[PDB]
């Protein structure tokens, strides 16, 4: 009986911080996206209801927690093997994929900005190996990265950590547009706790 | 729903 009634506001209080957790990475604020991501990773062993709202928006929660911290190559959230939280934002992606029953063509573009970002990322923190077999186990090796997929290479093997292709590309205009991508397909409907905390405060 | 959605990553 009073299962439901839990499960109701667990939602209630799950869709507000998911919310509230855009709205700071929007805002480039990710040290509160951290710490709100922290309170809905609390609330996830919650009675919450099956319903295909909250699994959507846990996805896309989930992805930009791996690119949050795509940086951080000293963590990794698939932990069973080593992968790097970009290489988890790939799996996440293919995850939102299928499930969110996407044409590759909208999902593609965007699968091109985090297989670049997991490689140039192991770049920067001299794993050279690393990059390497993120870089022939998911580039495309079609024409557009033709010329970028052939660009790293030679980078990983001169160790080349000032190219113009390695230190032109920005993690904030990356994470950003990965941003509006995953949250184009979501609505932007206003949380019920927001609402109704704007009406106790007037 | 405690590794199938995770949000948080494990420090090495």
């Amino acid at each position: 009986g009073e299962a439901r009634l839990e499960e109701a506001v667990n939602r209630w209080v799950l869709k507000f911080y998911f919310h509230e957790a855009l709205r700071a990475f929007r805002g480039s604020r990710y040290g509160d996206f951290r710490q709100i991501r922290d309170i809905m990773q609390a609330l996830l062993v919650r009675p919450l209801g099956k319903e295909h709202t909250v699994s959507r928006l846990l996805r896309v929660m989930q992805c930009l927690s791996r690119i949050e911290e795509g940086e951080n190559l000293d963590c990794s959230f698939d932990m069973e093997a080593e992968l790097t939280p970009l290489e988890s934002a790939i799996n996440v992606l293919e995850m939102i994929k299928t499930e969110f029953t996407l044409t590759e063509a909208v999902v593609e573009s965007s699968r091109k900005l985090v297989k670049e970002a997991a490689v140039i990322i192991c770049i920067k923190n001299k794993e050279f190996e690393k990059a390497s077999k993120i870089l022939k186990k998911h580039m495309s090796k079609d024409p557009t990265t033709q010329k970028l997929r052939n660009d790293l290479l030679n980078i990983i093997r001169e160790k080349n950590l000032a190219h113009p292709v390695i230190q032109n590309f920005s993690y904030e205009t990356f994470q950003q547009k990965m941003l509006r991508f995953l949250e184009s397909h979501l609505d932007d409907a206003e949380p019920y706790l927001l609402t109704m905390a704007k009406k106790a405060l007037k | 729903r405690i590794p199938n959605y995770q949000l948080s990553p494990t420090k090495l």
